[PDB]
RNA sequence: CGCGGGGUGGAGCAGCCUGGUAGCUCGUCGGGCUCAUAACCCGAAGAUCGUCGGUUCAAAUCCGGCCCCCGCAACCA
RNA sequence: CCAGGGCUACACACGUGCUACAAUGGCGCAUACAAAGAGAAGCGACCUCGCGAGAGCAAGCGGACCUCAUAAAGUGCGUCGUAGUCCGGAUUGGAGUCUGCAACUCGACUCCAUGAAGUCGGAAUCGCUAGUAAUCGUGGAUCAGAAUGCCACGGUGAAUAC
RNA sequence: UCCUCCUAAAGAGUAACGGAGGAGCACGAAGGUUGGCUAAUCCUGGUCGGACAUCAGGAGGUUAGUGCAAUGGCAUAAGCC
């Protein structure tokens, strides 16, 4: 995989988990930024990817770290 | 004969300690090990099982008696007395010499021990283990077998339940999970 | 020979030997000769039993047969248990690594089957 | 036991390359040669090793560390 | 109602009355050939044997019932 | 106008390629012979770090000078001796590198482990009449990055034509 | 024609185009006899090994087996080596 000089987050979407943390657990976050990584700080936030036509929900666990947000929102439907 | 009096001047004492046991003889003692090889292949070639036997009676010290078919059954294709697998029901002297040599070099060849199922009771106290190869014993040399028959080890104990005949393989100093 | 798990070849290059141990390739194999000191040319039956002893540590440093064949089923169960776009890759039975599934695919895919 | 039927019954040597020498009776022939034993397997420490394998939050921390 | 005989890939036939084996010819699907279709060539699938029960280690094949099917008989007054 | 997604989907069918199935071959060490083209937010030496992609410092060149650039088949020694093999190198796990706002859908390459089908292909069927076929490398265009395609270039170099 | 059960009314016997099934052999060991054994079906546990091969145990108590139908019998076994 790419990118040793810092695991990469929208700007967007940092100042929104970081001020989503510090409040507290409330609701899924409507982000599109699939490919912004995960953080430690990021585990326990529902948060709803954007697969394409709608927001798929993820809980994040201990191992949705190092993988990137749009690993957990399939956008092609099949069967 | 190392095991065998292994058992007796220790091993004796210390379940003795355990179940608070009001005489020597209350303490689990084994009875017998039983080799069995179900090889069912035997239906086509005759040979094959003729192997088997030569590589139990390697395995073991003894010569391994060939079992028949208790009773025909179409799901096989076998019939009423058909030699379908060898057995060898070692016991006493030449037991506690096989009982070493399976846990003390034996098992340690199993291809990637990492640790042997503890609840493989019978809810009688005895054991059984089935090995896959028999390259795990040091009896059979490489390039003389053609084929991947296991056979498995049944040590059957004087035990009244399984948690009882646990204590007494593993003061054996028995890999358990 | 009889080192690690398995190993036993005859008739063959100390080189070529060890590649026989699953997790030890070519120039992990190469690594080993180096460390142990022994050359890449001999085979094992021209080898004595006091330098087979010195490749058993030797491997013994690497991860393999077992200890590695879980370490990528955990990985690969791991993934699965995830639900990530890698895991239901692999469960379904299609390639991973972004690859062409329309035409080939036929080695994860598996052979050929009616309509 | 019957005589004759059965396999020659001898007493030899295992030696393993850990140290451990040992005597015992079984139908091989002069000697012998083990990898390991009962002693010198790793089962006490190969399931402490094993089982704490897994550890995806520092793996991502020892990435950015900061 | 009596009496023999039947019922097997989509079709028509073997294998069935000597218990462990499912063939043949067309048709179907796939690929060739041709400008294309047919014919032709090369591969492939497709029937648990009317159905429900027995007997048996095992039933398409043995035996019994029940549901269609042919052939034969239902005569003397 | 904008963020995502999609054009990369996959029971399957065909077309055009590439890599194979090895011993006229595979992997290692000794080392010889091209042509053509390219380059300024360009091509980027010597270096020095790296197992390697590459990474820092920077030489020169809008070029018969400078650079990408050691051509590879080819010899010469070694070693494997016909094995699903030291053949094939798919497929995957892990660790990375560069480009780029960004590499999960969906890049390329690198390392490590991995080591599948495949033992020359049914009916059919294609190109090719000499520096041609075959076979080895090489470059360019489009291009931030992304060729087994395309367009060019030269190595060795046949058979056969009643 | 022959054997078994019922019809058959607790001795024997007892009919019908009454109700149900068999036989027309097998066997040189499947006979004799001495010595030993004890069965089905499970439930567990166990290399491939599955619903079912072989092993180990338990629970069962003849639920089996008896060359061939049925009835009567069989552990002292007439069953199994
Ligand atoms: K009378
Ligand atoms: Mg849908
Ligand atoms: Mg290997
Ligand atoms: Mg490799
Ligand atoms: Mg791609
Ligand atoms: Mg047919
Ligand atoms: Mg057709
Ligand atoms: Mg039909
Ligand atoms: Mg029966
Ligand atoms: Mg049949
Ligand atoms: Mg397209
Ligand atoms: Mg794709
Ligand atoms: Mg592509
Ligand atoms: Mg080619
Ligand atoms: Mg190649
Ligand atoms: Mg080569
Ligand atoms: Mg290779
Ligand atoms: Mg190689
Ligand atoms: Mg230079
Ligand atoms: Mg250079
Ligand atoms: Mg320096
Ligand atoms: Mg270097
Ligand atoms: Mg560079
Ligand atoms: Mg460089
Ligand atoms: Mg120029
Ligand atoms: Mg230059
Ligand atoms: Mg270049
Ligand atoms: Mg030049
Ligand atoms: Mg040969
Ligand atoms: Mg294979
Ligand atoms: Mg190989
Ligand atoms: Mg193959
Ligand atoms: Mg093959
Ligand atoms: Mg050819
Ligand atoms: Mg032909
Ligand atoms: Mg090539
Ligand atoms: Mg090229
Ligand atoms: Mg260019
Ligand atoms: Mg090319
Ligand atoms: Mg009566
Ligand atoms: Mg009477
Ligand atoms: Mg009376
Ligand atoms: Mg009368
Ligand atoms: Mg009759
Ligand atoms: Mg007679
Ligand atoms: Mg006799
Ligand atoms: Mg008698
Ligand atoms: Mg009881
Ligand atoms: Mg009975
Ligand atoms: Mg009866
Ligand atoms: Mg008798
Ligand atoms: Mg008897």
């Amino acid at each position: 995989r790419s990118l040793k000089k810092g695991p990469f987050i929208d700007l967007h979407l940092l100042k929104k988990v970081e001020k989503a943390v510090e409040s507290g657990d409330k609701k899924p976050l409507r982000t599109w930024s699939r490919r912004s990584t995960i953080f430690p700080n990021m585990i326990g936030l529902t948060i709803a990817v954007h697969n394409g036509r709608q927001h798929v929900p993820v809980f994040v666990t201990d191992e949705m770290v190092g993988h990137k947000l749009g690993e957990f929102a399939p956008t092609r439907t099949y069967r | 004969a190392k095991l065998h009096d292994y058992y007796k001047d220790e091993v004796v004492k210390k379940l003795m300690t355990e179940f608070n046991y009001n005489s020597v003889m209350q303490v689990p003692r084994v009875e017998k090990i039983t080799l069995n090889m179900g090889v069912g292949e035997a239906i086509a070639d005759k040979k094959l099982l003729d192997n088997a036997a030569a590589d139990l009676a390697a395995i073991s010290g003894q010569k391994p008696l060939i079992t028949k078919a208790r009773k025909s059954v179409a799901g096989f294709k076998i019939r009423q007395g058909y030699p379908i697998g060898c057995k060898v029901t070692l016991r006493g002297e030449r037991m506690w010499e096989f009982f070493e040599r399976l846990i003390t070099i034996a098992v340690p060849r199993i291809r990637d021990f990492r640790g042997l199922s503890a609840k493989s009771f019978d809810g009688r106290g005895n054991y059984s283990m089935g090995v896959r190869e028999q390259i795990i014993f040091p009896e059979i040399d490489y390039d003389k077998v053609d084929r991947v028959r296991g056979l498995d080890i049944t040590i059957t104990t004087t035990a009244k339940s399984d948690e009882e005949g646990r204590a007494l393989l593993a003061a054996f100093d028995f890999p358990f999970r | 020979a009889r080192i690690a798990g398995i190993n036993i070849p005859d008739h063959k290059h100390a080189v070529i030997a060890l590649t026989s141990i699953y997790g030890v390739g070519k120039t992990r194999s190469k690594a080993i000769l180096a460390a142990a000191g022994i050359a890449e040319d001999v085979k094992i039956s021209e080898l004595s039993e006091g330098q087979i002893d010195t490749l058993r540590d030797e491997v013994a440093k690497f991860v393999v047969e077992g200890d590695l064949r879980r370490e990528i089923s955990m990985s690969i169960k791991r993934l699965m248990d995830l639900g990530c776009y890698r895991g239901l890759r692999h469960r379904r039975g299609l390639p991973v690594r972004g690859q062409r599934t329309k035409t080939n695919a036929r080695t994860r895919k598996g052979p050929r089957k009616p309509i | 036991m019957k005589k004759d039927i059965h396999p020659k019954y001898e007493e030899i040597t295992a030696s393993c390359s850990c140290g451990n020498v040992m005597k015992i009776r079984s139908t091989v022939g002069h000697d012998l040669n083990l990898d390991v034993c009962s002693k010198c397997h790793p089962f006490f420490t190969g399931k402490q090793r094993d089982v704490a394998t897994g550890g995806r939050v520092d793996r991502f921390n020892k990435r950015f560390n900061i």
